[PDB]
């Protein structure tokens, strides 16, 4: 119902009182609806009873009051009957402050509190001894202050945060009620359908199987409230002590110091072993101002709700269902599961790491190697929204539409095969609703970060490579897909590197893949084009981000040999560094660049800045490499604060900083 | 290489080659007149054009208005010789301005090169220069000789900023379509401007000025002289296609002429209101034309008129034309020159792309109408600069496009009264009753396309051979392009000035007849049954007056009563505006004001209910009664159900065929032939999903995104209108009052006014993400589906067309059947996402995540860094810096400043006088790195000392220090003083601020509390929302002022001075950025460096310190207690920091000398045992996950694993050091186990498997502690 006055009233005692409006006036929609005959009638409604709690439950709005931007919960006002008399729980909230939460206002007293006053025998004392005095006397005066401090912050808390913890368990008590009458709802729901109707045996088997999973996914909802409104409440609370405290203890504070520094000025005036310039040092050395009782710490005051517990549940709950680790020990390699869950893994023995991105990568042959990944949440089902992540380098050219890596059960969950040069994600339902989408230019021999995000609340599949949106779909049509628990990695007849898998069970946003992306990448390594990891001694070859299609000649010219484009003999390109035990070539380095020639050349600047080769071995001076983290591999050479870039049409290289700055961009292959 | 070979004065005596008088091709005759060439065959006739055209020889303005919504005249400009002089000198600095650019010297190179055919033969076997298309230059002699030329500028026709282009036809022929090509007059007044209004860049520049901005006329003068660069190679859009706009219904404009060579001139969405159908016709058209010329060209035989070789002429007309040479000289029209040449004409000299390339802020948009008429003046380089326009470097101007702004830089623009008047050519709505009805402008309606100009051949059949070409993708235009296109251009070859016969002495030649184009009907009147956006928008006016003005939220109200407006917002706003304010409470009622309006206008309702809409703007549904009904939740449910289908006014008629089939012409025993002809079917079927959803694209940006833009213009007047009417109200309040109670007041209405724009700025940045997610939502659900339905259907039928036609040939393939069968059927089964950043480049994320990065680092009013071998500013100011003799620069990081307590020790920072901070109201930040060594002496209690001050006058803001506190300070005009407090106590065994660098931030919210953060994190917060006018110091001081302990200094960096209050996450993004996460840290917080003796920390136990329990194979490292405590009565008490034996870094792979550790360091560890050192080793051998960790001799290490992998994340001043093997192993990270009761140092794997990190897993977080003076324990 949503008239609590009513819902006492009613002398039925068929009513129960509630605040889900979203779920409330669904339920009033389909009143009249025609019964729920089959598995897809049920379906719809189970997924649509749960989206609407969910937008019910979790929903919050960011407010700014007289404390900052919070999280404002908006059916509190309906859940604990705190301030249902205005329009809405918001505008009562703002046009009433945070104080108004609670019963009880105003209930700090002042500590009592005695301050010894400055001993007399100190009158025939020298100078240097007084302001000795005088100085452990301002310093225990500082002490006593910072004490009253913490008494005020105690009693802060016992008083004013007793309230709003009391509100903070009665809104979680408020939520499980809810919860429970939702989950009743559902299975009275699935015990009449299973009771009363012509569907199939295996798909009533079924319903039970996934409507299971729709409620665990109905108790992480509830959870997501739950800590929506502790953190508020918690704000709110600390919002009170900034308003109404603190400025109490600062009232007192400051009579407290006025009457201490009329003492002080007083003794000293009364001291007869001090001059009148020393008592005026003494005099304006020892008073008391706001900056000595301007205690207060906000992070002090958020960090006091910090404890183990929270740490635990955090990482108990942690969104992380699978993220693959894999790592080379002495003997063997390591392949398994990081995020803590209990997600099985059996992989072929004979898959090899090799160095990825960041970390190892598993490489499958396509054949015969296979990795299962078996986890309760694998199995999906009609409500759970997921995210699947990793990164992906094909070294395969099959057109077939072979298989990489997904769960399918009886032709039904998702999948995702390798087909022409690119990939194809697959999502096929139990009603037969099949969703099938192409990635385009993904198998080039090179990592591509791929993401996949399924969100069941606003029934959004969002597919990114690298760090485009490739695929903005809606999956609003498509109902249960209830696979087997166990995901399958097989790359099916094409070997590949495979790195970081990971799947979520949290709908990701573009923001999230943006900075997973930038933040794997910028690791202070330098890639070539191919994404891998540029190294010293390789025989690469140059290109420029203008011209990646145009590679790098060398050609004599006036008793010397230049490299340069065409609008030739492809130079071959390599790095040098001093030290003979560094291998890859990591951002913000040193770098010699060599030819080979029928003996090896280095490169060197002349007068004009073009960019000369030349055979000594000293005489060739080191360049430095960078990059933008915003780029993948577009590395930068630079020499003495100037970059080379590439010269106007005569085209060669010259080092000037007058042009462009797409000029100065390059990359190696 | 300047443009111009020399200075141009307009008194200069006649030369004969580049100063002379001319005659011009004309109807009858007329007297010749003075003109100077600028370049090769380009000529400048510095005055008003009345002779190219007999009808036009009045200066006079024309009974008819002119239908263009902006237009000026008077005849006594450039009458005089100074102004003719002046003329000149502008036009010849656009010139130099245009060619300073690559984009701009690409298209001069072009205009040169582009000559004008010679087709004025009878006979086809020879070549005649056309007569039209030549000079008569007067020689001082007497006689004349004539000269051909490319381009000629003239001045203005009556209309002065009428900015046209003019060329004199053939007998019969059409040579700016036919590529033959003419001489071009361009009507250019480079002594006149347009002025916008510009909102799309709140987003980027989040401090535009209010009022109108002014065009750059070098942006004007690039776009007539590509349009003239079009008409010389004779590839100009016929004028007779003209984009055709529905008119019937009352939100529609009375009419709007634009011709599509326009839209192919602006580019970016401009030249995406032609379908691909289109272009390629045009494409196939012009290339037509072309070969018509290379044949033309072959039949030649000889030439007529000059002396040239035959050769010398055919390499001409190559070189223009890019033609083919074979070994006979026969020339034929290459494809691929062809389709670069019409790519470097059309899609790449457009206006777009030369605004980008200027880096000015130019209307995106035909559709947005300039309002008003500007004069300027540009030869003064105080006024104009070539490399950077109206916006001067270094100046006040040079930020946040400034300098084109006509309310601040207001002695650059002078306004002029506009001819085109108020409801001159307007349509009036009526809302039924009385009817109440309003006037509004014709270029202030909806413009909506007519379905006409979107022709398709999807549902065209089409046949599919084997030698098929697929085309290739339609990129969109970027610097890349146009950089690579600039470097492959050929800047040497220049036309030679050959000397030709002499012509008739007066040259007769007919203008081009242009089509008539008749008027659209004006006065026309309408009736409505409700209101609209335009009744709402107009109960928002005023006017300027004596009599009081009421803000009431009753539009009927306001319509009936000029003295009443309507506002969209709350009742609690109006009644406050509205009630009497006594003198007392003027101030402090302004202030409420204030902050009731930057409040509601900045209001958000977030929602998740829809998919892709995120936020919505609830005061867009009252404020223009945007769709019906009245209440902000109505329109927000009404949102949420519907979607974006409710902001448009009109629904678009959008209609995609049915897909044409594809027919697969049959092969006879050939397997290749027939392979060949599926792959191209399915490649011409993905073709086909890319053309239909571009074609959508170009719909939804004709039909969709206008709406969707001038949506968003009428709620930027509604805001200014909103502010207007607010600041009129306050100012008649003000005025009220006594000239002594004003005096009383410090009430500036310019702090006022930039505070209630800057208020509407953030409102509409808000509503631009609204409207952008709106019309991208709109875009994904209501009209790609139904491309994608018609692709499916398309994808059903040729999959059982393919499968047919392989069934048909089950002979010619064999056994190879079903996996064609199987490769059709998942190819087809498949769907093609709709990526709508390929085909616009207006929505990637790198985009805005970089210019969100931008605008935190660029926002500043003051950087302050050093560079090279100086500090100086970085800003857009680059304010001046005063070093004093005894301020040091740390040498391993030479951004590091240290300060000391000396007179001749300090940093003063001179602004610019815009920028010093006098203001009631404006918000500001501020942020720095510091270190604060830890206090010694008991003097230092009780001692506050300024270390940065911008406090004049007992007013301004300073940073000031004190025991264990950083306070930040502000002090108004009135003496008053409000001050904020960080407190770290001294008292502590180990912390995370005494001596070690903190990333100190200070925002203030004038109207909010000011806060101080430390560490990225809010530490406390102040109320200042009674302060009145902070009047800060012209100069900013850097010293240590009132510190009575000689030894102190400071540490202090990076420090950044904002406009702006920095939100949370900016902060967390500043700390984020400038911690340098790619350097390792030490315990203090500078660079961890190699051969620097460190103590070791860990963060699990920082009680405990370690030490070798033996140096040996046998021996091992291992944790022990307790760290002891240094301490100083009263004054501070810590555990001992200088404990332990100490570690070094030694270089292992590192490949340079500069003393710095980065992330992913391989090195090795050294530990210091009774002064002496000895290898950090292990060995593997040894069982357990946790294999112990021991100090070994250096030449006795042997084969055992030594790598020590440094890792740095982002935090603690935290280091991770990974053990590995000469195998890349990782044999794991180093931390401590507990055996016995002995916490022993291992490498473990476990750290590895843990990732969710904090609790638990922290112990694997060491830290280094050099020895430091700030400190000061004795070791």
């Amino acid at each position: 119902s949503s008239d609590f006055l009513k819902v006492i009233s009613s002398k039925d005692r068929s009513l129960v009182y509630s605040f889900l409006d979203n779920t409330i006036d669904y339920l009033d929609s389909i009143k009249y609806d025609g019964p729920i005959d089959t598995d897809k009638k049920y379906y719809l409604w189970l997924k649509e009873i749960f989206r609407n709690y969910s937008f019910d439950m979790t929903e919050t709005q960011e407010v700014n009051t007289l404390c900052g931007f919070n999280k404002v919960v908006p059916w509190l006002g309906k859940a604990l009957n705190i301030l249902n008399t205005g329009n809405s729980f918001i505008e009562e909230f703002k046009t009433l402050g945070p104080i108004s939460l609670i019963n009880k206002k105003e209930n700090i007293t002042m500590p009592k509190i005695e301050i010894d006053e400055i001993p007399n025998s100190m009158l025939n004392l020298s100078f240097k001894d007084l302001s000795e005095n005088l100085f452990n006397i301002f310093s225990k005066n500082n002490s006593y202050f910072e004490k009253i401090y913490y008494d005020f912050l105690d009693q802060w808390w016992t008083q004013y945060y007793s309230q709003y913890f009391d509100l903070i368990c009665m809104a979680k008590r408020s939520v499980l009620a809810q919860e429970s009458l939702i989950k009743k709802i559902i299975q009275k729901k699935l015990s009449y359908l299973i009771g009363n109707s012509n569907i199939s045996s295996d798909n009533l088997a079924l319903m039970n199987l996934t409507t299971t999973n729709t409620l665990r996914d109905i108790s992480n909802e509830s959870q997501i409230a739950m800590n929506n409104v502790n953190n508020f409440l918690n704000n709110v609370a600390i919002c009170v002590f900034q308003t109404n405290i603190y400025p109490k203890f600062i009232s007192f504070m400051e009579q407290c110091i006025n009457n201490i520094n009329k003492n002080t000025r007083e003794f000293i005036q009364k001291c007869t072993n001090i001059t009148e310039n020393e008592k005026l040092q003494l005099i304006n050395q020892n008073i008391f101002s706001s900056l000595d009782f301007d205690f207060l710490n906000i992070e002090n005051l958020k960090s006091l709700f910090n404890s183990e517990t929270g740490l635990l549940i955090k990482e108990e709950t942690s969104p992380y269902e699978l993220v693959l680790y894999a790592f080379q020990e002495p003997g063997n390699n390591a392949i398994g599961d990081a995020s803590g869950k209990n997600t099985s893994i059996e992989y072929s023995k004979d898959i090899g790491l090799v160095y990825g991105i960041n970390s190892d990568a598993l490489y499958l042959n396509g054949s015969n190697q296979s990795i299962s990944f078996s986890n309760d949440f694998f199995e999906n089902g009609l409500t759970n929204s997921f995210s699947i992540y990793f990164w992906l380098r094909n070294l395969g050219k099959d057109t077939i539409k072979s298989k990489l890596i997904g769960s399918k059960e009886d032709n039904c969950g998702w999948e995702i095969y390798f087909q022409d040069t690119g990939l194809v994600f697959n999502m096929i339902d139990s009603n037969g609703n099949e969703k099938n989408i192409y990635l385009s230019d993904v198998s080039n021999n090179s990592w591509h970060y791929i993401t996949i995000s399924v969100d069941r609340l606003k029934e959004q599949l969002l597919i990114f490579i690298d760090d485009n949106l490739v695929a903005n779909e809606s999956i609003k049509e498509i109902l249960n897909i209830y696979s087997s628990n166990i995901i399958s990695l097989l790359s099916e007849n094409n070997p590949s590197y495979i790195e970081g898998l990971t799947i979520l069970n949290k709908p990701t946003t573009s923001q999230e893949v943006l900075s997973n992306y930038f933040k794997v990448l910028n690791n202070s390594y330098i890639r070539d084009s191919s994404e891998e990891r540029l190294e010293y001694n390789k025989t690469y070859q140059l290109y420029n981000y203008v011209f990646s299609e145009n590679p790098i000649y060398e050609i004599k010219q006036n008793n010397n040999i230049y490299l340069t484009i065409n609008n030739l003999q492809v130079s071959k390109f390599k790095l040098l560094s001093i030290n003979p035990n560094k291998q890859y070539v990591q951002k913000l380095d040193e770098v010699i660049i060599s030819v080979l020639d029928n003996m090896e050349k280095y490169i060197d600047i002349s007068e004009d800045n073009r960019l000369q080769l030349i055979d000594n071995k000293n005489n060739a001076k080191k360049m430095i490499i960078s990059n933008d983290i915003f780029i993948s591999n577009c590395l930068t050479l630079s020499y003495n604060g100037k970059y080379i870039c590439l010269s106007m049409k005569d085209n060669w290289m010259i080092c000037n900083n007058d042009m462009s700055k797409y000029l100065y961009l390059w990359s190696f292959k | 290489m300047p443009f111009v070979n020399k200075q141009f004065n307009y008194k200069d005596p006649v030369n004969g080659v580049d100063i002379a008088y001319i005659k011009i091709p004309n109807a009858g005759q007329m007297q010749p007149v003075k003109a100077f060439k600028i370049h090769n065959k380009i000529w400048v006739i510095p005055e008003r054009d009345t002779f190219t055209n007999p009808e036009e020889g009045d200066l006079n303005p024309p009974p008819e208005a002119k239908q263009v919504p902006v237009s000026y005249y008077d005849s006594t400009y450039l009458s005089t010789d100074n102004e003719k002089d002046n003329y000149l000198k502008g036009v010849t600095k656009l010139f130099e301005r245009i060619y300073s650019t690559d984009l701009g010297r690409m298209l001069l190179t072009s205009i040169v090169r582009g000559i004008p055919f010679w087709g004025g033969s009878t006979i086809d076997t020879e070549l005649k220069v056309i007569d039209t298309n030549c000079i008569n230059v007067i020689q001082p002699d007497g006689s004349y000789r004539s000269e051909e030329l490319n381009l000629v500028i003239i001045g203005p026709s009556a209309d002065i900023i009428q900015f046209e282009c003019k060329s004199f036809g053939h007998e019969v022929l059409n040579l700016t379509r036919n590529g033959y090509g003419s001489t071009q007059y361009i009507r250019f007044s480079p002594d006149f401007t347009f002025g916008f209004e510009e909102s799309l860049e709140v987003d980027t520049n989040p401090l535009l000025g209010a009022g109108k901005f002014a065009t750059d006329p070098a942006v004007t003068l690039a776009h007539q002289l590509i349009h003239a660069g079009h008409r010389l190679y004779g590839i100009a859009i016929n004028p007779n296609r003209v984009f055709k706009v529905n008119t019937n219904a009352y939100y529609e404009m009375s009419g709007l002429e634009v011709s599509f060579e326009e839209l192919r001139t602006f580019g970016g969405h401009d030249a995406k209101f032609i379908d691909s159908l289109q272009e390629n016709e045009f494409r196939l058209y012009y290339y037509n034309k072309f070969k018509d010329i290379a044949s033309t060209l072959n039949k030649a035989k000889s030439i007529v008129g000059t002396t040239a070789s035959l050769q010398y002429m055919k390499n001409v007309f190559k070189e223009k034309y890019l033609l083919s040479e074979d070994t006979s000289g026969k020339f034929s029209v290459d494809k691929l020159k062809f389709d670069k040449l019409y790519k470097m004409l059309t899609e790449i000299y457009t206006e777009d792309n030369f605004v980008k390339f200027f880096k000015v802020l130019n209307a995106k948009t035909f559709l947005n109408f300039d309002k008003a008429v500007f004069k300027i003046n540009i030869v003064p380089k105080v006024n104009y600069t070539i490399y950077d326009g109206f916006n001067l470097r270094n100046t006040n101007l040079a930020a946040n496009f400034n300098g084109q702004n006509t309310e601040i830089n207001n002695m650059n623009f002078t306004k002029l009264k506009n001819f085109t008047g108020l409801f001159e050519f307007y349509k009036l709505l009526c809302v039924r009753g009385n009817d109440l009805c309003i006037k509004v402008n014709n270029w202030d309606l909806f413009f909506s396309p007519s379905e006409d100009n979107f022709t398709n051949d999807l549902n065209k059949g089409e046949e599919i051979t084997s030698d098929t070409n697929i085309e290739a993708a339609e990129e969109n235009i970027s610097l890349d392009l146009i950089q690579q296109y600039y470097l492959t251009f050929n800047f040497d070859n220049e036309p030679e000035n050959i000397s030709i016969e002499n012509l008739s002495s007066d040259i007769i030649g007919q203008l081009e007849l242009m089509p008539n184009i008749e008027r659209f009907p004006n006065g026309k009147k309408y009736e409505l049954d409700k209101y609209t956006m335009f009744h709402y928008l107009r109960a928002q006016e005023f006017e300027h007056g004596k009599s009081r003005i009421a803000l009431t939220n009753s539009v009927n109200e306001a319509l009936l009563n000029p003295s009443r407006v309507y506002t969209f917002f709350s009742s609690d706003y109006v009644k406050k505006v509205n009630k009497a304010t006594e003198a007392a409470m003027f101030l402090g009622w302004v202030e409420q004001l204030v902050y009731d309006f930057t409040d509601e206008t900045s209001e958000v309702s977030t929602t998740d209910k829809i998919a892709d809409i995120t936020i919505i703007i609830p005061y867009i549904g009252p404020a223009l009664n945007i769709g019906n009904m009245l209440y902000k939740d109505d329109f927000v449910g009404a949102l949420i159900f519907s979607g974006a289908v409710i902001l448009l006014e009109f629904i678009p008629e959008i209609a995609i065929p049915v897909l044409g089939t594809f027919a697969l012409v049959s092969y006879i025993a050939n397997k290749v032939l027939t392979v060949q002809t599926i792959d191209n079917a399915l490649s011409k079927r993905n073709e086909k999903w890319d053309e239909v959803y571009k074609y959508i694209v170009t719909n939804w940006l004709a039909k969709v995104n206008t709406q969707i833009d001038l949506i968003r213009k009428k709620m930027k007047e509604a805001l200014e209108n909103q502010a207007e009417a607010t600041k009129a109200i306050i100012n008649y309040q003000y005025n009220q009052y006594t000239e002594e109670e004003k005096n009383n007041i410090n009430f500036n209405i310019d702090d006022l006014s930039s505070k209630l724009n800057e208020s509407i700025n953030k409102a509409m940045i808000n509503i631009n993400k609204f409207l952008n997610q709106c019309s991208v939502s709109y875009l994904m659900n209501s009209m790609i589906p139904y491309g994608v339905k018609r692709l499916e259907d398309f994808d059903a039928s040729l999959k059982d067309a393919l499968l047919k036609y392989i069934y048909d040939n089950r002979g010619t393939l064999i056994g190879q059947v079903d996996r064609l069968k199987d490769k059709v059927n998942n190819t087809l089964s498949t769907d093609i996402p709709f990526q709508l950043s390929k085909y616009v480049d207006n929505q990637r994320l790198l985009s805005t995540f970089t210019e969100y990065i931008k605008n935190i680092i660029n926002t500043s009013i003051l950087n302050l860094r050093y560079e090279s071998n100086h500090l100086i500013d970085l800003s857009r100011y680059a304010s001046k810096i005063n070093i004093g003799s005894k301020v040091n620069f740390d040498p391993i990081d030479k951004n590091q400043i240290q300060l000391f307590n000396l007179e001749s020790s300090k940093i003063e920072v001179i602004l610019k006088n815009a920028i010093v901070y006098n203001s009631m109201y404006e918000n500001f930040s501020t942020s720095f790195w510091i270190r604060i060594p830890k206090y010694f002496n008991s003097i230092s209690l009780n001692n506050e000392y300024t270390i940065i001050n911008c406090m004049e006058n007992n007013s301004g803001w300073k940073v000031s220090l004190n025991y264990g506190e950083i306070i930040w300070t502000l002090q108004d005009t009135q003496e008053i003083k409000q001050r904020v407090v960080f407190k770290y106590s001294q008292m502590i065994n180990i912390s995370d601020y005494i001596n070690r660098w903190i990333f100190v931030t200070i925002t203030n919210n004038r109207l909010n509390n000011s806060k101080i953060y430390i560490n990225g994190r809010l530490i406390d917060q102040k109320p200042i929302s009674n302060l009145g006018n902070i009047h800060a110091s012209n100069n900013i001081m850097f010293k240590l002022d009132g510190c009575r302990d000689t030894h102190r200094y400071i540490w202090i960096k990076y420090f950044n001075l904002f406009d702006k209050e920095l939100n949370e996450k900016e902060i967390k993004d500043l700390y984020d950025n400038q911690s340098n996460s790619g350097i390792l840290k030490d315990f203090w917080g500078d660079y961890l460096q190699y051969d620097k003796p460190y103590y070791m920390l860990n963060l699990y136990d920082p009680n405990k310190y370690v030490d070798v329990n033996n140096v040996g194979i046998r021996g091992y490292m291992y944790l022990k207690g307790p760290r002891g405590s240094v301490m100083t009565t009263n004054i501070y008490l810590n555990s001992s920091l200088y404990r332990g034996t100490k570690f070094i870094i030694k270089k292992y792979a590192s490949g340079n000398k500069d003393n710095i550790v980065r992330n992913n360091d391989r090195v090795y560890i050294n530990v210091v045992v009774k002064n002496k050192e000895y290898r950090l080793a292990t060995n593997a051998s040894q069982a357990g996950v946790e294999k112990i960790l021991s100090a070994l001799e250096i030449p006795d290490v042997g084969n055992l694993s030594q790598v020590v992998v440094m890792k740095s994340k982002n935090i603690t001043n935290k280091c991770k050091m990974n053990l590995q093997d000469n195998n890349g192993n990782d044999i794991g990270f180093i931390g401590f186990h507990q055996f016995n009761n002995i916490a022993k140092l291992v490498a473990s794997n476990w750290y590895n498997r843990q990732i969710e990190r904090s609790s638990r897993t922290l112990g694997c977080s060491w830290e280094f502690i050099p020895v430091d003076d700030g400190w000061g324990e004795r070791p």
